[PDB]
């Protein structure tokens, strides 16, 4: 039970850091906003 | 060099070592009762 | 389950961003970056490569600065950042590194989870000085009989493990930390002693099997493992030994005791002598930086005993060195020899000659002897030692066999200090001269059974008291005397 | 990404990128050359300049010449197609018949198996010898190391080890020969192929064979140790099997690093052996290991600088084994063969609660009388033999019996001795030690106990002489 | 807030699994067969998920009467 766990949850792990790659002007619009709050 | 049998500790040094005792607790058991 | 990677494995991330004091990559190779800009890193401060690698800076200089890698250089390029941690080296220090084993900076390498540690202590701190201390006069109990009657170790002491490959030094080191176990389940708190491992540049697999042993006897529960083994980065087995002392002194800072086995430091001098050579430092004899004497003096002065002011733990420390062809006269083993309070040589000859452990008596030495011993252990242990000398001196000749086949023991069985002054008194007393060296052994075991089944008392009695009584001993000759009737 | 060449120093070349500067351990390829010149990253110098070390001799290289970057270090084919095959360094067939077509590359450069990788099974591997069986016994999965100087007999005793344990092994088996003598390697191909071990017309093999060669420059001979490692690694990891590892001589990768380390520009260290001796040889050894994914076994040759054992590369090799056969000369002259030193070898599975209490008392007995005669040497040898005890002389006596009786004549020593082998079995093998031991035959001569196999052969042996 | 689109959305693709048993592997079958064999071979080679029967033997004993 145990190893299945561990195994199932690894591959759980690789296919969201998978899949959220594959997954915009906002991003670099919060960037700028967040560098002139840098200070 | 002088002494540098026993001095090199080999085979032959260890029974230096061993008559020497050997000789001189028989002597000294010999000069003991003596006394 | 999508409930232990999501609940706050992401919504706590720390996701903030900050502004960096950075370096570039000038070059990179065999584990040495040289690194331009990082106008304010400090000496030894923990910097950081853009591929998550950690390392130190150690070359300091006008135009560059030198960077050790704690880890493969493969993933640096020329031309990478590396940022400030803004941080001399430190590692977790605390209760719950016990039982797990860690590599040099304190990551958890045995699968078990993360180090729920909430103190880090820094790795290169300076020793206690003159006043913190107080003499050692508590017992360090190995349960190895030659050592805990001839060259008997006390808390806060150094003692070197000093020989030849193969001879044992290992085996002392796991028996003094198996033994600790009668201890560290009592309810004396003074009495319970925190053991660590340091392995440096060994196989895995040793190391491996060496967690075994101690799971098997359960001595894990108590025991920190700290790995820097042969793949590791030159810089991590450089670590190791700090890293370790560092998990010490906690306990030896806080009213309790620890035990720390550098195993060994001729591989860690190795590695300092890798990463001196590789950072262009001119080398010395042998080809050691010339500041090796001074990497192990302030490792080994920082395993001290402490007075009532600041808590009164202790640290004892086990230093191990492996020499060449018995050449105990070499550069390092010098070293270690000068600077500790003490040494316990091995050797083969003695070794195949049937003396299991192959511990030299004629040289090996405790600078504190015993005045960090139980009266009942000193009341026959200087007699023991007087006939033992004796006896080296014409190998009376039947004692002196007898006490020789007395002081060989079993591995992995650490005997406690009761039945060990049992064992020496019935050797000491004449009670095994009747019988012909062969047999000895057995009696032995045979005696112990007896005497842990229908003696307890006595034993108890021992114990608590720490000498032995007239009575006592009485007692005890008595029960001999019976049993070798029955023998 | 495109480089030049900019500076050539034997096997040593600086290349010069204008883009895309490649990683350490890459592989680049000169372009312009007859055959395959492939050079592996070693040094970023700065200025966009990396420091690369050549997997072939560099001779025709000129300043300027073009070096492409594959992108990956140097990968080898891997699986079951290169069984039965020969390849070199980089992978590439020597054996003429044609391309090894496997359907996956592996990297020569890979990492350690981590803690928890580890296996902690130590069963014994009886092998027929009787000083190793008896007193430094090897284990399956465990590291085996064949110390010696030149001309002791390390390639027999593998051979010899070859022949008692991987004919009658189940899984595959690699030889990777590294830095040894060409006409070995041809007579190993052959004398496989006659054995049947390897097969040239089906894909019933079950050796794989590496080899790069003392002949080969000292790239070649530094990374052909990594190539044999990524095949038996393959088996071991994505085959699940029980794998045989040969390396001989594995102490020619440490000296191959030091035949370049004063070119990539290091300040020497003790003997004049690269800085980077104990580090490249644990991370070439942390490879050679059983996992709880598969098991290698290994015997690794390790050669002797000039006889002396404290050398750096054996002194350093020690910790990496598990069971030691040091071999030595003063033995070899004595006529005793394998010259194994039997107050030299170890073994941690030299254990009482292992191999036996029989076992390890006969073996600790054995050890014991070998250790007091050489006590006695000495004296022996200057105040003769007849100024000694009564038991003095009988220790000599049994000593020198148990001596003869540590020799054997293997099956791969019967072209240039004559004597036919003997496999002898563990317990034939410590029944006979322990019967010399207790004096069951203190009335048979010395002489009777050389080169025979189990104790009956000596009994026999002595009722010949007489 | 990419992160967040990462949790939320990557939560709502891995919780769309009644209809399959391991997430969206397509693979992952070929190592674990031999790695549960490899546990069971090294927990034991009999079935456990079983009760098992109990074999039992009893000390031998000899003519100790007096001779
Ligand atoms: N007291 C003992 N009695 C019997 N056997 C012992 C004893 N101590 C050690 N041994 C055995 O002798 C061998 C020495 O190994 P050990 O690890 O203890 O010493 P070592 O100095 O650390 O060797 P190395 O550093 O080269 O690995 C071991 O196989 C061990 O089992
Ligand atoms: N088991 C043996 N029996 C008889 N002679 C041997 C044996 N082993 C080595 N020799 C002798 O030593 C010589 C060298 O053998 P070899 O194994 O090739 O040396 P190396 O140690 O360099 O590998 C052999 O040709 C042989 O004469
Ligand atoms: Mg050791
Ligand atoms: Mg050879």
């Amino acid at each position: 039970q145990n190893m299945m766990r561990r195994k199932e949850q690894e591959h759980m792990i690789n296919w969201v850091e998978k899949h959220v790659v594959q997954s915009t002007i906002a991003k670099c619009i919060a960037d700028l906003k967040l560098l002139a709050k840098k200070a | 060099g002088a002494g540098s049998i026993r001095e090199a500790g080999g085979a032959f040094g260890k029974r230096e070592q061993a008559e020497e005792e050997r000789y001189f607790r028989a002597q000294s058991r010999e000069q003991l009762a003596a006394l | 389950e999508m409930s232990s990677i999501l609940e706050e494995r992401i919504l706590g991330a720390d996701t903030s961003v900050d502004l960096e004091e950075t370096g570039r990559v000038l070059s990179i190779g065999d584990g040495i970056a040289r690194v331009h800009g990082l106008r304010n890193v400090q000496a030894e401060e923990m910097v950081e490569f853009s591929s998550g690698l950690k390392g130190m800076s150690l070359n300091l200089e006008p135009d560059n600065v030198g960077v050790v890698v704690f880890g493969n250089d493969k993933l640096i390029k020329e031309g990478d950042i590396v940022k400030r941690t803004g941080a001399i080296v430190d590692v977790p220090v605390g209760e719950e590194l016990l039982g797990r084993v860690v590599d040099a900076l304190g990551n958890a390498i045995d699968g078990k989870g993360p180090i729920g540690s909430k103190t880090r202590r820094r790795v290169g701190l300076k020793a206690p000085g003159i006043i913190p201390r107080i003499s050692v006069r508590e017992p360090m109990q190995t349960g190895i009989k030659a050592v805990d009657s001839l060259v008997p170790i006390g808390r806060g002491q150094r003692e070197l493990i000093i020989g030849d490959r193969q001879t044992g030094k290992t085996s002392i080191a796991i028996d003094t930390i198996i033994n600790q176990k009668r201890f560290n389940d009592g309810s004396d708190e003074k009495k319970k002693l925190y053991c660590i491992y340091v392995a440096i540049g060994q196989k895995r697999s040793t190391v491996a099997q060496l967690v075994k042993r101690l799971t098997d006897a359960d001595a894990m529960k108590y025991t920190i493992v700290v790995s820097a083994t042969a793949s590791d980065a030159a810089p991590l087995q450089y670590l190791a030994p700090y890293s370790g002392c560092s998990m010490g002194e906690y306990f030896r800072d806080n009213g309790k005791h620890a035990l720390i086995i550098y195993d060994d430091l001729s591989k860690q001098a190795v590695a300092y002598r890798q990463m001196s050579l590789l950072l262009r430092r001119p080398p010395g004899r042998e080809a050691y930086p010339g500041d090796v004497f001074y990497l192990h003096s302030r490792l080994l002065e920082r395993a001290a005993k402490m007075n009532d002011a600041f808590g009164g733990g202790s640290l004892t420390a086990l230093p191990v060195i492996e020499t060449q062809a018995g050449d105990v006269s070499a550069y390092i083993p010098t070293n270690v020899i000068s600077i500790t309070d003490g040494q316990i040589f091995l050797e083969t000859e003695l070794f195949y000659k049937g003396i299991r452990p192959a511990i030299n008596v004629g040289l090996s030495v405790s600078r504190v002897g015993s005045a960090a011993q139980t009266r009942a252990m000193k009341q026959v242990a200087g007699t023991m030692k007087l006939e033992l000398a004796q006896y080296r001196e014409v190998a009376l000749l039947s004692r002196g066999v007898r006490l020789t086949e007395l002081l060989k023991q079993g591995q992995y069985s650490p005997m406690a200090i009761e039945e060990q002054v049992a064992v020496i008194y019935a050797g000491v007393r004449g009670y095994l001269d009747k019988l012909e060296p062969s047999k000895i052994t057995k009696f032995e075991n045979a005696f112990l059974s007896h005497v842990v089944s229908q003696h307890q008392a006595l034993l108890g009695t021992i114990r608590a008291d720490g000498k032995i009584s007239e009575q006592s001993d009485a007692k005890l000759k008595e029960i001999v005397t019976n049993f070798l009737a029955g023998f | 990404a495109t480089g030049r060449i900019v500076a050539v120093i034997g096997a040593v070349v600086d290349v010069q990128f204008d883009e895309g500067l490649p990683p350490i351990l890459n592989a680049l390829e000169v372009q312009g050359r007859e055959t395959r010149l492939v050079l592996e990253v070693a040094q970023h110098l700065g200025e966009s300049t990396v420091r690369t070390i050549a997997m072939d001799g560099t001779e025709g290289l000129v300043r300027g010449q073009k070096v492409l970057d594959s992108g990956a270090p140097i990968k080898i084919p891997v699986g079951p197609e290169t069984l039965g095959r020969i390849m070199n360094v980089i992978g590439e067939p020597i054996d003429e018949r044609g391309p090894i077509k496997t359907k996956q590359f592996a990297p020569i450069h890979a990492e350690a198996p981590e803690f928890m990788e580890m296996s902690v099974e130590q069963e014994i591997l009886v092998t027929g010898i009787k000083v190793v069986d008896l007193l430094a016994p090897y284990a399956k999965g465990g590291k085996i190391g064949l110390f010696g100087g030149a001309g002791v007999g390390k390639t027999v005793l593998i051979m010899e080890l070859i022949n008692n344990v991987a004919k009658a092994h189940g899984g595959y088996s690699v030889f990777a020969g590294v830095g040894e003598r060409t006409r070995e390697g041809n007579d190993l191909y052959h004398e496989m192929i006659e054995s049947g071990v390897i097969n040239l017309k089906d894909a019933t093999s079950k050796v794989a064979l590496v080899y790069g060669q003392m002949n080969e420059p000292p790239g070649a001979r530094a990374r052909v140790a990594l190539t044999g490692l990524t095949v038996a690694e393959y088996f071991r990891d994505q085959e699940g099997q029980d794998v045989l590892l040969f390396i001989d001589n594995i102490f020619r990768f440490t000296q191959a690093g030091s035949e370049v380390s004063a070119l990539l520009g290091r300040i020497p260290s003790a003997v004049g052996y690269q800085p980077t001796l104990a580090t490249d040889m644990g991370t070439m050894q942390e490879r050679i290991t059983t996992t709880k994914k598969g098991s290698i076994t290994s015997v690794q040759a390790i050669y002797v600088p000039a006889d002396d054992l404290t050398d750096p590369a054996p002194a350093t090799t020690f910790a990496h084994l598990d069971a030691t056969t040091v071999l030595s000369r003063a033995i070899a002259e004595l006529g005793i063969y394998p010259a194994v030193d039997p107050l030299d070898s170890t073994s941690r599975i030299m254990d009482p609660n292992i191999v036996g209490s029989e076992h390890y008392d006969v073996a600790r007995g054995v050890q014991k009388i070998l250790q007091d005669y050489k006590s006695l040497q000495d004296i022996i040898a200057i105040l003769g033999m007849d100024e000694l005890s009564e038991e003095d002389k009988l220790t000599v006596s049994r000593a020198r019996k148990i001596q003869r009786f540590l020799s054997q004549p293997f099956q791969v020593a019967e072209v240039f001795t004559g004597h036919m082998g003997k496999l002898v079995p563990l317990k034939e093998t410590i029944k006979g030690f322990q019967q010399i031991l207790a004096g069951e035959y203190d009335h048979l001569p010395e002489q009777a106990f050389y080169m025979v196999g189990p104790i009956e052969e000596a009994v026999a042996k002595a009722d010949k002489l007489a | 807030q990419k992160l967040f689109v990462d949790k939320i959305r990557e939560y709502k693709s891995k919780r769309q699994t009644s209809g399959g048993p391991v997430d969206a592997s397509s693979e992952y079958q070929q190592e674990l067969e031999r790695e549960l064999f490899k546990l069971k071979q090294m927990f034991g080679n009999a079935d456990m998920n079983t009760f098992p029967t109990f074999k039992f033997e009893d000390p031998k004993f000899e003519v100790i009467e007096k001779p």
